[PDB]
This record gives structure tokens, C-alpha cells and sequence, in this order.
């Protein structure tokens, strides 16, 4: 239930993970600043080795679609 | 991305 | 009013920095497990460089009391 | 350092 425990499985498709992430966070009780920061922080930090590598590589300015396409696979 | 990026894609 | 914005001044007593972190944190709207998380991440992360070095040299197992005793003056 | 440590230290 905690957004903090939303973690991507080794074989779990990225888009599956981001889906679980987005839906936990929307129902999460927090301010808007925090949610941005959780999005900017946890999403990358909780991803699997490879998707973490690919995301950190794109940068904080990366867009969700950029992230989707790169991790598609 | 930002929280706003997740709301546009997955919704509120 | 955001907890994310509480930062220690270069010359601000660490005593005063943690005082505000607590007031803001308890006023903030979040789960207790999120508050736990903000404490373990943001408190050290947003210290002034001098204290950051000290707090990182104390180890992740230091108590709030110990942390005060080091950062004195 | 936990959030409960801050409440031991600062209180209510």
C-alpha cells in the first residue's frame, strides 16, 4: 500500500511497474510537491538493475514516453 | 518525469 | 510549507535546523512510513556541507542525540 | 534515524 514498497521485479515489464507505481501514488496521501519528488526519486530508485541503468542514463529531464520507448523490451 | 506526467498517462 | 524545502544554513546551528525539520514534518500530510522515510533521507541530505560530512562520518546508526553532540557551535 | 526519534525529542 505504501508507495515506498512498489518495486519492479527482475522480469516485470517496465510499463507494468510504472502502472502499479502511478496508481499507488495517486491513492497515496501526500502533497503535490512530494508526489513530484517521489516520482523523480522512487520510480528510478525502485526500478530493476537494467531499467535503473537506462533511466538514470536518460536524466531527470526525461519524459515518460522517452522512458517507455527506451525500456520497451 | 513529474507527478503530472503520471496523471496524464494513468489518470487521477 | 514543504518538508522538502527545509535546508540547513551554512552557519545555522544544526540544533536549529532539526527543530524546523520536526515541526514541518509533523505538520506535513503523509503516512507514518513516509515520514520515517523522509527523516532517514532528507534530514542528513539537507544538512550544510560541514554537518553532512560529520553526519555521514557518524554512520547510519547514530542517534539524534549523538548527532547533536558532534555538530555543536 | 526514525520519525519516532524526532517525536521523542520534540514531543507532541
Amino acid at each position: 500500500t505504501s508507495i515506498l514498497d512498489i518495486r519492479q521485479g527482475p522480469k516485470e515489464p517496465f510499463r507494468d511497474y510504472v502502472d502499479r507505481f502511478a496508481k499507488t501514488l495517486r491513492a497515496e496521501q501526500a502533497s503535490q510537491e512530494v508526489k513530484n519528488w517521489m516520482t523523480e526519486t522512487l520510480l528510478v530508485q525502485n526500478a530493476n538493475p537494467d531499467c535503473k541503468t537506462i533511466l538514470k542514463a536518460l536524466g531527470p529531464g526525461a519524459t515518460l514516453e522517452e522512458m517507455m520507448t527506451a525500456c520497451q523490451g | 518525469i513529474t507527478f503530472e506526467d503520471l496523471l496524464d498517462y494513468y489518470g487521477p
